[PDB]
């Protein structure tokens, strides 16, 4: 504190008086933990920095370029996304069963919650969040473990809130003890009221490969977003068989073959077959992406809509042919991109509002609705029931895709053979590849000297790239040369030393 | 701008309650940021909801925008268009460019993106450091080493602002950049910091030299006496390391004498403001609790590369406000900003 | 030997004194390198004015063309003139469509 | 299963319509937002405290 | 590009401006404004 | 008295093209020609590049 | 001999070194040929319309 | 711009290691010399002119962080928003 | 030749400096005033 007195003198010299201020000066720091580095004994690296461990590397980038050697198909199978890292540190794993949303309890909202606690200190921490489906939630966490237990009775708890009976009571949820041998049990003093089921994975020490580690991003660019951009081409491009055909790595309905068995799933990236429920506290970001391959439900989603994006395109494409017979082709393309969409939800809207002072508005959540404002429908979705619905309307009263009348005769004319001909000529040259002929607004002398202009920059490139190579083929061969000289001096080097010697022998 | 609304404005101007009070504040935090208001609170102007401002945050239509952006990606989001593509997705992106897209033409490029991830999907990582004041914002920074060298230093950065039920998004993380400084620091020490809101690094290496005669006469000296240097070198925005400027810091580390085989444990943070630079040094102990009251050494380092030695008064304020920050014998921390 | 010594001298002389020697390619280098960086700038410019020109006409403002990687600082920038006429002809072929 | 109100589906269960201020992309929600970040950057003995200033916000 | 090309057929304000219009104050346009019956706009737009 | 919401696809396509490599894109100002008018002059000054 | 040896070195050093090197040509090349192709399916397809 | 000025004059001053500096101009002659010129120079070079006063660059510097603030609040204004027009408002106070 | 930035001019102030030092500190031998008056005109000097 700053110590200010004030005070006064007479003309004389007498004192009038005095009065004396303190003046608090408070220092703050904010003295939080720090995250800690670890490097384990199985070669394991991670971050770990409260009840959370981070995973920094991996151990089979090996196993990655070897299985790539063999095709595309292995690279991105299930079973190499199966391979899997050792466990970070003291813990375990844990399979939780989440059981299915009802109103007796769970009631209301379908949040849940998962937190963990007395694992660095006695207060509790979010280990995973979700919303509740109408089915069981199969989840494995890892359990991280402090080497020295906050309780005797348990090394961990682990419980579950969900706006109804939100308390973490003492036995609420499951409390986990280590035993020797490091085999972890569940403390029978605890119950499971809020869970279907709990499975200690006891001689579990490794997990498969960590969309969520340090490397996910190469992971994700792997088996997830190059596919789908690949797919993505191909459509521009009008192969609209080749897109499927990519599309289904990512997602086949109807499921895939494995080693000749029929497998029971279909989406083919783990996180995208794993993580089946909606996030309940999403991530707070700028950045969709940060969001998507947080909460994987976003892909799902934006994979299903690709799907459908293509059926639709298919649809298009046969329509605007307009043959009575591609406008029945663009109905079942329709029909099967509604199949797929299925019905379209009913979206009920409240009306309920607090009216809340601003001040209580501002609940936050840290380290008569939970979270006070509600969402909006998403356009976008419901859209797709609006497209398709005004598509097949337009079919069914003999309109064109954009709403006009049309009279199309019920046989069609004959296509000239001639044309077929040509067509069918040029496709079977060897590749043949040719992108649809668009026809534009433009008369032939316009394009004509678009497309000369065009071409003559490309021979330009053409040019410009055949001096590259032959540049390059001599920069090669000037560094072989050298390379070369470097040898023979050397062989020169011991002819000399043996004339040395010649000459000390005579 | 005190009460932050405008006793002039006409009467023909229309507005609402809530447009007002969006308003009010708006440019209250404008003033705080921009720091015409002298002393705002540097624990809340760091937060990511401050730093997004002048991108999102400081206007209703782009935060509007925002918010439906990420609270239904899936409408927006695609393969070609996103943030966070690596530089090996560049790789690939320019194979596959040059020919015609099939399964063929990806599997060779996927050879080429893996051989390339290989080479960095295990470095161990060093050392790392928060530019941050509070450990759930901002960025680590990470100083990661090939096992195949003793060069060959790598840097990376992960953002906490993508950090949420226990697992950062896969994006949180920046790829390994590699650092062409010949470094080549003494067991280890290095430690990365921002500042100057520049990645620098920083790190002690010796100077093997001694006089190579022994009595001046018939006899030799043994091998070196140690001099011990610190070096601080940054990026530049070429993507290149500069060259390191180098500190006399014998002194500091023979006071804190060690053994043979150690080095002083390097503690070093950034000064949140003021572009001054802290670093200590300790004899590193098996806990905690042996740094209460323990003896340290230490310099500031101003942006004129300079610096002053810290007195012990002001010394023991940085040891007794910053540590669980020192590293521990078992332990490596990540050390974070002084506020 | 001395003959051949003198002669080299003389090389050496010739090809410092000769016009178009060292000096010359390192002057040539450096001010053609500041042409064309600005030049450069200038080309993403209009680059960018022809893309928001597009923007406007089919009202579409999410579309972008022209990618910030065209100049590398490493390889003196080469081949950003190529880059750039690619993403034009893009743009152009994407109008026609 | 088949179908988007089978598999995606289970979302928020409630909505709302795009001009109220219950809307989590309302101006409501805006300032909240903002009101939430802003009222801890300064001291609370500071003249300059966002309470202190506009005492009728809260 | 024309004047006001490319703006939404529903969307916006138009302002028709007429200067020196007040009459008290002599306005060159004060008078002009009292022989105008109506304001007659002819849009030309596009549909796409 | 509120403003439309900006659009999240365009504040997107705007982000990536900030973040995906120095950032360092000229203010795109529109001018008074229409796209075929300044589409020539582009690529004029491309190929003196 | 050993001269000759170490302006080998020197000879060989440059050309590693020099701007103009092999990794120049190889990066221009696979950037260039990748621009060319794309080039190419645009010019086909304005040849076509 | 904003920060390239502050090498030339920050209002509000400068620390220097890590003292509270009494200055804010960073450029010594024009820290020294608050003083016009009564006897201006009589040329025609005003660069000449400048420099020999000080003043005038003390004067210039001024002005061009006024231009940065008001090129600010200029790039805010035509945004057309109500929000933006708020934050033009605020730079013309702070520049005002 | 390329970005504006604090490293672009630190090395461009680097040359700039070494040029200058070079040169900083002649030898002045001698000199020349070319006008009739000692304020007016121009003083020649030759260093080295």
């Amino acid at each position: 504190s700053i110590d200010v007195t004030f005070t006064a003198f007479a003309e004389d010299g007498r004192k009038l008086g005095y009065e004396s201020f303190s003046i608090p000066v408070t220092l703050k720091v904010s003295t939080d933990n720090a995250l800690t580095l670890h490097h384990n004994e199985n070669g394991a690296q991670y971050m770990q920095w409260q009840s959370y461990r981070t995973r920094l590397n991996t151990l089979f980038a090996r196993q990655l370029v070897a299985r790539a050697t063999t095709g595309i198909d292995t690279i991105l199978s299930m079973e190499t996304q199966n391979i899997q890292e050792p466990q970070l540190g003291k813990g375990f794993y844990a399979t939780f069963v989440i059981p299915p949303y009802n109103l007796s309890t769970h009631g209301d909202e379908r949040w849940f919650k998962l937190y963990i606690k007395h694992v660095v200190d006695n207060n509790s921490h979010i280990i995973y969040s979700g919303q509740l489906t109408d089915t069981n939630i199969n989840i494995t966490l890892f359990i991280p473990l402090d080497d020295v237990p906050l309780n005797q009775d348990y090394h961990a708890k682990v419980y579950m809130t969900f706006k109804k009976s939100p308390s973490d009571g003492t036995w609420w949820g499951p409390h986990f003890v280590r035993d020797d041998k490091g085999i972890v049990t569940i403390n029978p003093k605890s119950i499971l009221t809020h869970f279907e089921s709990v499975n200690v994975l006891n001689n579990i020490s490794s997990e498969p490969m960590d969309f969520s580690g340090a490397n996910s991003l190469y992971f994700w660019e792997l088996f997830y977003y190059t596919p789908m951009l690949v797919a993505q081409r191909l459509l521009h491009e009008q192969n609209f068989d080749e897109a499927n055909r990519w599309l289904k790595y990512v997602w086949s309905p109807s499921g895939y073959i494995v080693h000749g068995q029929i497998q029971n799933y279909q989406w083919n990236v783990r996180p995208l077959l794993e993580d089946t429920s909606w996030n309940s506290d999403p991530l707070d970001s700028v950045d969709p992406d940060a969001v998507a391959q947080h909460d994987p439900m976003h892909y799902k989603v934006s994979t299903f809509m690709r799907t459908l994006d293509l059926l639709i395109a298919r649809g298009d494409h046969a329509y605007r042919q307009l043959e009575r017979d591609t406008l029945n082709e663009a109905k079942m393309w329709y029909m099967q991109a509604l199949h797929l969409l299925g019905d379209k939800p009913y979206l009920p809207l409240s009306t309920t509002w607090s009216d809340p002072r601003l001040d209580r508005a501002a609940d936050i959540t840290t380290q008569t609705l939970t979270d006070l404002f509600l969402p909006q429908i998403n356009e976008v979705m419901m859209n797709y029931w609006q497209t398709l619905a005004q598509r097949v309307y337009n079919l069914r009263h003999n309109l064109s895709i954009d709403g006009q009348p049309l009279y199309l005769p019920i046989y069609a004319t004959p296509a000239d053979p001639k044309a077929l001909l040509s067509a069918a000529v040029a496709t079977s040259q060897g590749g043949g590849k040719l992108p649809e002929s668009f026809m534009s607004l433009w008369r032939f002398p316009h394009m004509l000297e678009n497309a000369r202009g065009m071409v003559s920059q490309l021979t330009q490139f053409g040019s410009t790239l055949q001096n590259i190579i032959e540049r390059q083929d001599a920069e090669a061969l000037n560094a072989l040369l050298q390379n070369q000289a470097a040898e023979l001096i050397l062989t020169n080097l011991s002819i000399q030393d043996k004339t040395i010697e010649e000459l000390d022998a005579e | 701008q005190y009460l932050l609304i405008d006793n002039q404005v006409s009467a023909a101007i229309k507005t609402t309650r809530i447009a007002e009070a969006i308003a009010s504040i708006q440019l209250y935090v404008n003033r705080a940021l921009e720091n015409v208001e002298e002393n705002a609170n540097s624990g809340v102007i760091s937060r990511q909801f401050f730093i997004d401002w002048d991108k999102y945050n400081k206007r209703y239509s782009t935060w509007a925008g925002v918010s439906q952006l990420v609270y239904y990606p899936e409408n927006y989001i695609d393969p070609t268009m996103r943030i966070g593509q690596t530089k090996m997705m560049d790789a690939l992106l320019q194979s596959v460019s040059q020919s015609q897209l099939n399964a063929d033409t990806v599997e060779d490029a996927f050879m080429s993106y893996l051989t390339s991830f290989e080479q960095v999907a295990n470095l161990k990582v060093i050392s790392a450091y928060h530019d941050n004041i509070n450990n759930d914002q901002g960025l680590t920074y990470f100083i990661g080493l090939s096992e195949t060298d003793a060069g060959e230093y790598y840097w990376r950065s992960v953002d906490h602002s993508k950090f949420n039920d226990g697992k950062f998004a896969a994006n949180a993380w920046s790829e390994w950049h590699k650092i062409d400084c010949p470094i080549n620091p003494y067991k280890s020490t290095i430690r990365p910091v921002i500042y100057k809101s520049r990645l620098y690094l920083l790190w002690l290496e010796q100077k093997e030299i001694t006089k190579q005669t022994g009595n001046s006469k018939d006899g030799y000296q043994t091998e070196t006496d140690y001099r011990y240097e610190l070096k601080l070198a940054h990026i530049r925005y070429d993507g290149t390391w500069n060259t390191p400027i180098t500190f006399d810091v014998n002194k500091k580390i023979s006071e804190l004498k060690l053994e043979k085989n150690r080095a002083p444990g390097l503690y070093c943070a950034g000064y949140q403001g003021e572009d001054t630079l802290l670093v200590m040094f300790y004899n590193q102990q098996d806990t905690l609790d042996s740094y209460k009251n323990a003896s340290m050494q230490g310099l500031y380092i101003f942006a004129d590369m300079a610096s002053k030695d810290m007195t012990p008064e002001q010394s023991n304020v940085y040891r007794d406000n910053s540590y669980q920050q020192f590293d521990t014998n078992n332990v490596r921390r990540v050390n974070n900003r002084y506020a | 030997l001395k003959t051949q010594q003198e002669q080299t001298q003389s090389q050496l002389a010739f090809l410092q004194r000769k016009f178009s020697n060292q000096a010359l390619y390192n002057w040539l280098r450096g001010r053609l390198a500041a042409i064309y960086f600005q030049f450069y700038d200038l080309a993403v410019a209009r680059c960018l004015m022809a893309e928001q020109a597009y923007r406007w006409e089919l009202n579409d403002d999410s579309a972008r063309f022209i990618k910030p990687g065209a100049w590398q600082g490493t390889y003196a920038g080469l081949l950003a003139g190529e880059t750039l006429m690619l993403s034009l002809a893009q743009m152009e072929d994407a109008h026609l469509k | 299963l088949i179908g988007y109100n089978n598999q995606f589906s289970g979302r928020a269960s409630q909505y709302v319509a795009p001009g109220t201020v219950s809307s989590m992309f309302s101006p409501a929600a805006y300032l909240t937002e903002l009101y939430r970040e802003a009222r801890n950057l300064h001291a609370s003995d500071s003249v300059y405290y966002l309470d202190t200033r506009r005492p009728d916000l809260k | 590009f024309l004047p006001f090309e490319g703006i939404a057929i529903d969307q916006g304000t138009l302002t028709l401006s007429f200067p020196n219009a007040s009459m008290p104050e002599k306005g060159k346009q004060a008078t002009m404004l009292k022989t105008l019956n109506d304001i007659i706009l002819h849009i030309r737009y596009t549909i796409k």
